[PDB]
RNA sequence: GUGAAGAGGGAAACAACCCAGACCGCCAGCUAAGGUCCCAAAGUCAUGGUUAAGUGGGAAACGAUGUGGGAAGGCCCAGACAGCCAGGAUGUUGGCUUAGAAGCAGCCAUCAUUUAAAGAAAGCGUAAUAGCUCACUGGUCGAGUCGGCCUGCGCGGAAGA
RNA sequence: CGAUGUCGGCUCAUCACAUCCUGGGGCUGAAGUAGGUCCCAAGGGUAUGGCUGUUCGCCAUUUAAAGUGGUACGCGAGCUGGGUUUAGAACGUCGUGAGACAGUUCGGUCCCUAUCUGCCGUGGGCGCUGGAGAACUGAGGGGGGCUGCUCCUAGUACGAGA
RNA sequence: UGCUGAAAGCAUCUAAGCACGAAACUUGCCCCGAGAUGAGUUCUCCCUGACCCUUUAAGGGUCCUGAAGGAACGUUGAAGA
């Protein structure tokens, strides 16, 4: 989340770690993300999937350090910050495999796509 | 329409009319031809 | 600072395509620029040789001959072809009097002796602008001896830096002007929204009979001369096409090498017509040995403007001094980037123009032999109404059939509000 | 001027009253006062209706003419009423008439209503047309239009309400 | 329609079955009683006094006890209001409470907020810190610039600076009702209420709804 | 010419404007420019005319059935002007164009007739053909009517910290 | 000139309306989608980063919008001291020189404890016609005002399609 | 954007007189608020003692009264420099 900030990804496709760089919707949302999608430099790459050097992307929060609330005075924390790659245009998930288990509170849209093709909520 | 300051006439239905202080002028050729506050 | 340098003068011409490895301008084409200008030409000073220098852009000794020739046969003006760094200008003032150019200044010069519309006003003092913005720079030492060389108490920015900051702010101030245009011939633009908007542009040099061609086809006024800048001011009139009928046109402005870049950043304005311009047909001369050169001309500031991805027409006109050949289709390939055979001030070559065109721009030529039974005069209606019937030929008992062959849009809008139960066309 | 001295003339069957500067006007079915007087001293006699300025108004015959024109308005009024074939027409268009309130339906996801005050009333010959029909020669059409105000008739193929037969602007650029 | 005086006892997490955890602010509702009514005649607005609570029935005083006298006397800590003429109510007070709200939806409820006494800029507002690196002499938290040089060469009153905050009035308009409960005298509303821990919380149904 | 080096009164506040050059007193009088419903000294003065805007109390080229004033000119009781009753003509859908052009795709001709009246045409319409309205006039109705010119005074143009 | 501290940033706002969006309308070369202008509108709101002392300008990605301009070019008795202008030194260059250069680079001290004003809180005196005690009414004043995006209407009106 | 409607026989959104019409306008919400020197409302509650001389909108003096209520101090506070 916020600005820079180191980020895992999630997906397969990714290769390896990738910094933040705008956080969409709003006239500037301070610290956001948790679902919500954001920009992204890959910083840190191998060749992998499509993914590639120096490039700008959307990105999805799926895993993250501050967590979540959940309806009961529940806090879902957890380590490091997963996040998966998107098209800046189709969006779309471009992953064909998550890794690492992640909240019930992201799904709808092209999300159930993932949280279906990825184990363990 | 416009606000042209010259106002003048554009078929000859057009006409001059007065409403409130404003000189206003129409016509039914075209609308766009509706000059006024000049 | 619009402010303009005048075209119509005496002056020690200096020119150098001697330098061994760029070349450029034999002199004569530079000569047409000289003459279009309207300078009171003297004599044609030359140097020899050399690689360009940190000096007086052209050697010690010939710099001192053009110097002294101006001091002599009296030149009202150093001109000086090609282009240089303003402290060449500088030094080569040192050893002068007068007001130098390079070949830019000059063509901008002309520019502005031509203009005649606001718009090509505000590019052409925009292009004015940019350029003189450079030049100005080191011309602070006079203004600088008087004002004292310290007390600047009160601003921390230089002076002349402020000046400059002026300069920029006129810039912006131009464009800003040319915004509300833009968006204007846009305007215009939006009814190349209608799916139906053929949209050729014409291009080459000046003296590439732009203005010809364009009249034959048009039956328009568009006045052509052999001087350079023949043609300013884009200029629309509708054509006929076998396949589209409807068919805009716009002269573009001739061409010269190495026109100047500043020139085209205001000039996006005007071509931007040519951007969207469904194809590029391009006149190009039949007398010049400058064929080659001028393609290469001309493709050089295509690049820089995008939409050479264009599909393209050749036209090798002025066929009349060749008698090149009886003008003809000339398939490059069935894809048709032809070379066409012209001579625009006789035209003769057209009707192969037109018709290889009539081959370029389509996508559906199912034809059809349609037909009624006396229940047709609104079919003969529709089709004289909107594009052609190939074919009319009337038939027993008003039975009458027909030929047609129009784009698809119509088929359409022809299948929905008639009941074309006559159903030949989709 | 013109009119504005023509005398009125009071049929029988009506029946005017003057009052002040107001005149009743007791008729075949209508019966009100439309009519305030400024200036003009309007009055009755035989059937007599007078005007021609009274004091000094500059607004004499202007405003007595007016006046004429109102009552004589109002009497023909007091008669019978006035505004009809405040039609509608494309498709999926419809109306109808209940009580007081009259339906419409403009392709609006809420239903177009609108109740009419007294002293008219409407019809249903079809959907397609509301017939209007009122006592007293302003209101009715005034309403009326007021009634065609949800959907002034769009250009490029007449759909809204139509005011009357109204031949209007028919353009056809832009289409395809 | 009309309020009541209850208070402020403790902030809890009531749970449904889906035990969202619905926070759950809860004010105690004591019976009323009616000090006296006005009406449009003697006064301007028709009207009625009430109070709940108690005093040491000595705490009391007789001005106070006199007003007490009429309408018998329930003693409380204070008086409350309430205009109104479209409805109708007793000189004789109350036993109503709870009741009156257990079909109503939105309270509005208005309390006074915890004093914070003197305080600072970007706490009486939300003025940012000026930096303090880099330089920043002498003022890493400061009030920032007021005036604006020569001008009306005079300061306005927008703006605010250094000064008082809180120990004050303010309603929240719009409150849901969690629950009424006639158990005992409790009652239930959602999000919370400003007005500290044992103090007074008027409270009137919606009226921005 | 005043000021500088000149005090008074007036133009709200005002060295340089209009009026006036203070030897000092006087709880006397009349005047100046300038003013006279109130602050506030005197006309709610007289009579005549205009302004409809708060002009006055910020301004132009320029626009216009603003309203005062003017000279002259046109039409008409053989009845006009406005509206209203009806006609709108035959050559000839002029030749050319062209699928079709013809009062209205054009083109150039556009006459001759009849009649009070009607153009081969002023506007709409049709693919085109054929409707639709005036120009034309009879009738109607009953006094005025249509303009240009000059001209006082007003509106529009006219946005700021 | 018996001293009025000067650019940029940084806290802080303030108005204008010559409109950046949102708001209301005229026409359109307004199918709808959208625009373009024009009118009316000042209620509120109106981009973080890269680069450079920068304002700019350029660039990357945003948002509905990244409006203008006034206000000792609002804001150094609030800060900032990078640019601005000292003495140090050097380079090119002009000078025979000492010396200079708006040609560039290195380094380089921001003072004032608030009487008055006006500002923010919060007080005590006296007032209000014997005296208190609580409850008031509203004479006036201020805060308050953004909005995306989703489905329903409905794949409808639009359009040949899209 | 209108209706009706004349002055100007027709017109005409205007002269008369009605219908509209917006983040703006004034309310509608909250807070403030009789120093609102126009100093207001309602409710409660209390004191209802004698004598003397001077000027009498006036007291002054004696004497005797002290009320509700105020505090002052202390216990302390999520109240507070
Ligand atoms: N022999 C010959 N002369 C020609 C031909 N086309 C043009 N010319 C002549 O050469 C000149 C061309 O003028 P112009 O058409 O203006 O050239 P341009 O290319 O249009 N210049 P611009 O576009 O600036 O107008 C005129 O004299 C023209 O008559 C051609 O095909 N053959
Ligand atoms: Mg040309």
């Amino acid at each position: 989340i916020q600005e820079q900030t180191m980020l895992n990804v999630a997906d397969n496709s990714g290769a390896r770690r990738v910094m933040c760089i705008k956080v969409l919707g709003g006239s500037h949302r301070r610290y956001a993300g948790v679902g919500d999608i954001i920009k992204i430099t890959i910083k840190e790459a191998i060749p992998r999937g499509k993914v590639k050097k120096g490039d700008v992307l959307k990105a999805v929060v799926v895993r993250t350090k501050k967590g979540v609330r959940r309806p009961d005075g529940s806090v879902i924390r957890f380590d490091g910050n997963a996040c998966v790659l998107l098209n800046n245009n189709s969006e779309q998930p471009i992953g064909t495999r998550i890794f690492g288990p992640v909240t019930r509170e992201l799904r709808s849209e092209k999300f159930m796509k993932i949280i279906s093709l990825a184990p363990e909520v | 329409m416009k606000v042209r300051a010259s106002v003048k006439k554009l078929c000859r239905n057009c006409k001059i009319v007065k409403r409130d202080g404003v000189i206003r002028v129409i016509c039914s050729a075209e609308p766009k031809h509706k000059q006024r506050q000049g | 600072m619009f402010d303009r340098y005048d075209a119509g003068e005496q002056a020690v011409l200096v020119h150098i395509y001697f330098t061994q490895d760029k070349d450029m301008e034999d002199l004569q084409e530079f000569e047409s620029l000289v003459s279009s200008a309207g300078v009171e030409a003297l004599q044609v000073i030359t140097g020899s040789r050399k690689a360009p220098h940190p000096k007086y852009f052209v050697g010690e000794g010939k710099a001192v001959e053009i110097a002294e020739a101006v001091k002599a046969t009296g030149a009202s003006v150093v001109l000086f072809d090609h282009a240089l760094s303003p402290a060449q200008e500088r030094n080569l003032e040192r050893l002068c009097e007068c007001r130098v150019i390079d070949r830019t200044g000059l063509i901008l010069d002309i520019f502005a002796q031509r203009a005649r519309t606001h718009e090509g006003k505000l590019q052409v003092e925009l292009a004015q602008l940019r350029h003189l913005a450079t030049r100005l720079v080191r011309g602070w030492t006079h203004l600088e001896r008087q004002k004292g060389g310290i007390g600047l108490r009160g601003p921390g920015e230089t002076q002349l830096e402020t000046d400059r900051r002026l300069l920029r702010n006129r810039i912006v101030q131009i464009q800003s002007r040319l915004e509300r245009v833009e968006k204007q011939r846009e305007q215009g633009r939006q009814s190349r929204i209608k799916a139906d908007v053929p949209t050729v542009s014409l291009v080459g040099y000046t003296n590439a009979g732009k203005s010809t061609l364009f009249n034959r086809i048009t039956e328009a006024r568009v006045y052509a001369a052999d001087q350079l800048f023949a043609t300013l001011d884009p200029t629309l009139r509708r054509i006929d096409v076998a396949d589209v009928g409807e068919t805009v046109l716009a002269d573009t402005v001739g061409f010269i090498r190495h026109l100047p870049h500043d020139l085209v950043a205001a000039f996006k304005a005007t071509l931007q017509e040519t951007r969207q311009a469904t194809l590029l047909l391009h006149v190009i001369d039949a007398a010049d040995v400058r064929v080659q050169e001028n393609i290469e001309a001309v493709n050089t500031v295509l690049e820089e403007i995008d939409a050479h991805e264009i599909p393209t027409l050749l036209v090798m006109n002025k066929i009349d001094m060749l008698e090149d050949f009886e003008p003809r289709i000339d398939r490059d390939e069935e894809n048709k980037p032809n070379r066409v055979w012209l001579s625009a001030q006789t035209g003769a070559g057209i009707p192969q123009l037109f018709q290889a065109l009539t081959e370029r721009l389509s996508g559906e030529v199912a034809q059809h032999t349609l037909r009624l039974p006396p229940q047709e005069g609104r079919l003969r209606s529709r089709f004289y109404q909107l594009q052609a019937i190939e074919k009319e030929w009337m038939e027993e008992d008003g039975s009458v059939s027909l030929q047609v062959r129009m784009p698809i849009v119509d088929w359409r809008r022809l299948c929905k509000q008639e009941p074309a139960l006559i159903d030949y066309l989709i | 001027s013109r009119v504005a001295k023509a005398p009125v003339v009071v049929p029988a069957g009506v029946d005017v009253k003057i009052n002040g500067q107001v005149i009743t006007i007791k008729g075949k079915n209508g019966e009100l006062t439309r009519t305030l007087n400024d200036a003009v001293e309007v009055k009755h006699a035989d059937n007599t209706l007078t005007f021609g300025p009274r004091d000094g108004y500059a607004d004499g015959w202007a405003q007595a003419g007016t006046a004429r024109a109102l009552l004589n308005s109002m009497v023909i009024g007091v008669t019978e009423g006035f505004t009809k074939k405040l039609q509608l027409v494309g498709v999926g268009y419809r109306a109808a008439v209940k009580g007081n309130v009259i339906n419409l339906s403009l392709g609006f996801s809420h239903p177009v209503d609108h109740q009419l005050p007294a002293g008219i009333t409407a019809e249903c010959p079809t959907q397609t047309e509301i017939v209007l029909k009122g006592a007293d020669k302003q209101v009715i059409g005034q309403v009326a239009a007021d009634l065609r105000a949800y959907r002034r008739p769009e250009p490029y193929k007449g759909k809204g309400v139509r005011y009357a037969d109204e031949v209007v602007r028919t353009k056809e650029a832009k289409k395809k | 329609m009309i309020g009541l005086v209850g208070k402020k006892v403790g902030m809890t997490r009531i749970f449904t079955e889906d035990g969202v955890s619905i926070p759950v602010t809860v004010i105690e509702v004591e019976a009323n009683r009616v000090t006296q009514v006005k009406d449009l005649a003697n006064d301007g607005y028709r009207a009625i006094q009430v109070t709940t609570g108690a005093k040491k029935a000595n705490r009391v005083t007789k001005p106070e006890a006199g007003h007490f006298a009429k309408a018998g006397v329930e003693a409380g800590r204070g008086l409350w209001e309430f205009r109104l003429a479209e409805g109708e109510e007793f000189t004789v007070g109350q036993s109503i409470s709870v009741e009156l709200f257990a079909d109503v939806k939105k309270v509005d409820v208005t309390g006074t907020s915890k004093g914070k006494g003197f305080a600072g800029t970007v706490k009486r507002w939300n003025f940012r810190t000026q930096d303090a690196t880099h330089g920043n002499s002498l003022s890493h938290r400061v009030p920032g610039s007021i005036g604006q040089n020569q001008t009306p060469g005079k300061v306005f009153k927008g703006k605010k600076m250094a000064g008082q905050m809180g120990n004050e009035r303010v309603t929240v308009q719009s409150l849901d009702v969690v629950r009424v409960d006639a158990e005992r005298n409790l009652l239930l509303v959602k999000g919370a209420v400003p007005g500290a821990t044992g103090s007074d919380l008027i409270v009137k149904p919606a009226v921005k709804a």
